[PDB]
């Protein structure tokens, strides 16, 4: 019979029901409160016995009267999964909320599920190039792969995304997942409206993306639930259709965030920075039903906001456990005019191997590393004292790294716009030649100005050409 | 000493009315006054239920109590202490918590134990009355302390039966059994 | 009962559905008993010219915020719900 | 006038418990008759049951529970005046100068809009 209830409490979006008869609520179970706004979701997250349980609430709590009427819809919100999800933006619940109306679904999956088995895992690492010289440089990607990306405050996050987007999920035949929580709403549908006109988004015909969209307006509870629901879209696609997925997150922090916000409020001393004690639980989660197994292969790009520009928080520092690659992004490159601002000396592959992309590229990759790291090291002279002050022989270095520094600017497609220098993708294979040749110093010998922001080590030629103009 | 404290809070007012009483050596006594003023506060149902939750003074209080002991006289002498303690302590609302905790303590003292035979569907008699049986043949129920068996219907555990009382429980469920079957094929 | 009636004599007799009674009050927020029916985030007004914007609804108490200076309240102050969602004039 | 018995003194953080429905509001001033001389306790909550907590504006030091209160009914009167000028005053607007009782013409609460 209904499981009526009332509504006890209703302690911010942290709704608090008393169900009526001794039939059971179950931990995660869905309840719908129906209201003159529509019905409204919660979610039983703790039970405090006596019928008594403490639910979450998805969307805003505003208008609820101490002692409304509940019916419980039992279980985990259910998603609608199809061929139909690709081509919609979707609810957290699943409505569309680009409005193209009903979503034809066949299964409907629970949005919570239980992480494959180690069994099941399977591991490899086929090298996907992005066309971006720092990126393929210092830590290529790799099929199935866990990539990450540790950006700063507005550096552009989603930029450097929207580039890979570009490039990668086009380059890409499989499905697609975009999955954006709490992202500002402006910036969603610039994003929309550049995939349907680039056609990953077909609307006619199908698109070989899917996408889940959470603004950041949305209440904290709905984009703590975003992710898994985003998550159940990627299985579907891994399994039941079995073709190789890929997906983006953008920002695993609005994760943490939010969970840190509902904590306190569910009933739990929170731990340092203030952040939930269920930190890693839920974090270790939401990482291991992202996994490449014999089911599906999908890739999996995700995107850290690192608060206040600290990565030694306890949320950045969860997020560089669950990784294959990261790519941290830093404001002070950044401030250097470098785009993109990936620090050189914090990125790191478990794809950067002599035996992965050979002995030449890790070779190249030594080299690199090791003036840049010399470079590194001199700021304090250069600083106390003048650069003419250093050692001849590390003034040469100093001189070649500083060259290093302005030939990673490489333009992008998607900042093409908003730079006004036409965008370069550079080929792997291209790439490797190109610092090769700054290594052995042969295009030493023309200004930083003509390595800064420009594509190959040809194209640096002929803007030595253009510069000496 | 104590009949094993029942609960910290609520269950210590209801030890302390107990072992006073238990002194007195007057606790049916009580009990049943306390259980009649229970009823005459439950059949005063606007404020009788409605002025079980603060919203008046101290002194206001306290003449709500002594509207109460109007209602009837007798009510033992450490029931009426309670009502003063409870007046002091401003909460009326655990007044039926304590009735009920004081009746927990009491049934105690008779030794009256309740049980549960929970199933997913109705039970024969002749099963109520050969596990009632068979408890009382058993030094599970102690003699002395008697029992109470009630059935209540449960679709939680699919079929089967579970004998539950005391700390010492026989579950024979179908559920419970599938479990273990299951899992142990799911090697 | 004649002890039924004398408890109705000393009763205030409100059944504060829609109007609650101040509680403890002080540190700009306000704890309220009744308050029975009451919209979550609603305006209420307390009978001291100063509203507040209920946060928590909890079994038994509503705790309003007060949208105002303590000095403007005290306790057992009349609340009546102004019944809307916090609004404002707009044109 | 209002009148309260102490109820307690937890360090200069001294409660006082004041007659049924008749509490003074937030921010009076109320005047402990004191072995000392006076104490000023100002009330800045209301705990319930008509209690309050207030902060003293004097030293607590060998207060016993159960010490009257008045209530003077709101902040602290202070007096002003051409006379006031030329006057060292304490915290409870009494002379320290010891140049006399300061002779008033108006007093006015030290909390003002």
């Amino acid at each position: 019979t209904p499981i009526t209830g009332k509504v006890t409490a209703v302690i911010g979006a942290i709704v608090d029901v008393h169900f009526e008869q001794s039939e059971l609520p179950a931990i995660l179970n869905a309840l719908e409160i129906k209201t003159p706004q529509g019905k409204l979701v919660l979610e039983v997250a703790q039970h405090l016995g006596e019928n008594t349980v403490r639910t979450i609430a998805m969307d805003g709590t505003e208008g609820l009267v101490r002692g409304e009427k509940v019916l419980d819809t039992g279980g985990p919100i259910s998603v609608p999964v199809g061929r139909e999800t690709l081509g919609r933006i979707i609810n957290v619940i699943g409505e569309p909320i680009d409005e193209r109306g009903p979503i034809k679904s066949k299964l409907r999956k629970p949005i919570h599920a239980d992480p494959p088995s180690f069994a099941e895992q399977s591991t490899s690492a086929e090298i996907l190039e992005t066309g971006i010289k720092v990126v393929d440089l210092l830590a290529p990607y790799a099929r199935g792969g866990k990539i990450g990306l540790f950006g700063g405050a507005g550096v552009g996050k989603t930029v450097f995304i929207q580039e890979l987007i570009n490039n990668i999920a086009k380059a890409h035949g499989g499905f697609s997942v975009f999955t954006g929580v709490g992202e500002r709403t402006r910036e969603g549908n610039d994003l929309y409206r550049e995939m349907k006109e680039t056609g990953v988004i077909n609307l006619e015909g199908e698109s070989k993306v899917a996408l889940v969209f959470g603004q950041m307006n949305e209440p904290p509870g709905a984009r703590a639930r975003v992710a898994l629901t985003g998550l159940t879209i990627a299985e579907y696609f891994r399994d039941e259709e079995g073709q190789d997925v890929l997906l983006f997150i953008d920002n695993i922090f609005r994760f943490t965030q939010a969970g840190s916000e509902v904590s306190a409020l569910l009933g739990r001393i929170p731990s340092a920075v203030g952040y939930q004690p269920t930190l890693a639980t839920d974090m270790g989660l939401l990482q291991e039903r992202i996994t490449t197994t014999k089911k599906g292969s999908v890739t999996s790009v995700q995107a850290v906001y690192v608060p206040a520009d600290d990565l030694t928080d306890p949320a950045p520092a969860t997020t560089f456990a669950h990784l294959d690659a990261t790519t941290v992004l830093s404001r002070g490159i950044s401030e250097l005019g470098i785009y993109p601002a990936v620090d050189p000396l914090d990125s790191k592959s478990r794809l950067l191997d002599a035996a992965v992309v050979g002995q030449e590229h890790y070779d190249v990759a030594s080299k690199v590393q090791e003036t840049l790291q010399t470079y590194k090291s001199l700021q304090d002279i250069i600083a106390i004292l003048g650069m003419d002050e250093l050692s001849e022989q590390d003034k040469l270095t100093v001189e070649r790294a500083r060259k290093i520094q302005r030939f990673l600017s490489q333009p992008f497609a998607v900042a093409e716009v908003f730079t006004g220098i036409p965008g370069k993708l550079v080929r792997l294979k291209d790439t490797v030649a190109s610092f090769k040749a700054v290594l052995e110093g042969k295009y030493d010998n023309i200004p930083e100005h003509a390595f800064y922001m420009v594509g190959g080590i040809e194209d640096v030629v002929a803007k030595a050409e253009k510069l000496a103009a | 000493p104590p009949p094993v404290r029942l609960f910290g809070v609520e269950g210590t007012y209801a030890t302390a009315l107990y072992q006073a009483a238990a002194k007195n050596s007057s606790i049916d006594a009580a009990f049943q006054s306390l259980q009649k003023v229970e009823s005459t506060v439950k059949k005063n149902p606007k404020l009788g239920h409605l002025l079980l939750n603060p919203a008046l003074s101290l002194k206001d209080r306290n003449s709500v109590i002594d509207a109460i002991v109007e209602t009837h006289k007798n009510l033992d002498g450490y029931v009426v202490n309670l009502l003063k303690v409870l007046s002091e302590n401003n909460r009326l609302g655990c007044f039926e918590k304590i009735a009920s905790d004081f009746g927990v303590l009491n049934d105690a003292h008779n030794g009256l134990l309740k049980g549960t035979v929970t199933s997913a569907e109705p039970l024969d008699p002749k099963s109520f009355k050969r596990i009632e049986k068979a408890l009382s043949a058993s030094k599970l129920v102690g003699q002395g302390k008697s029992l109470k068996l009630e059935n209540v219907v449960k679709p939680e555990i699919k079929g089967g039966l579970i004998v539950e009382l005391g700390d010492k429980t026989v579950d024979l469920s179908i559920s419970t059994k599938i479990q273990k079957l299951n899992k142990v094929l799911e090697d | 009962s004649i002890l039924e009636e004398r408890i109705k004599g000393v009763s205030d007799e409100a059944n504060l559905n829609e109007t609650g009674r101040v509680l403890a009050v002080g540190d700009g927020i306000a704890r309220v008993f009744g308050l029975n029916n009451i919209q979550a985030e609603e305006l209420v007004e307390f009978s001291s010219g100063v509203k507040g914007m209920a946060l928590n609804l909890e079994p038994g108490q509503v705790g309003i915020v007060l949208f105002g200076s303590d000095r403007l309240v005290k306790e057992g102050e009349l609340v009546k719900r102004t019944g809307n969602i916090v609004d404002v004039p707009v044109g």
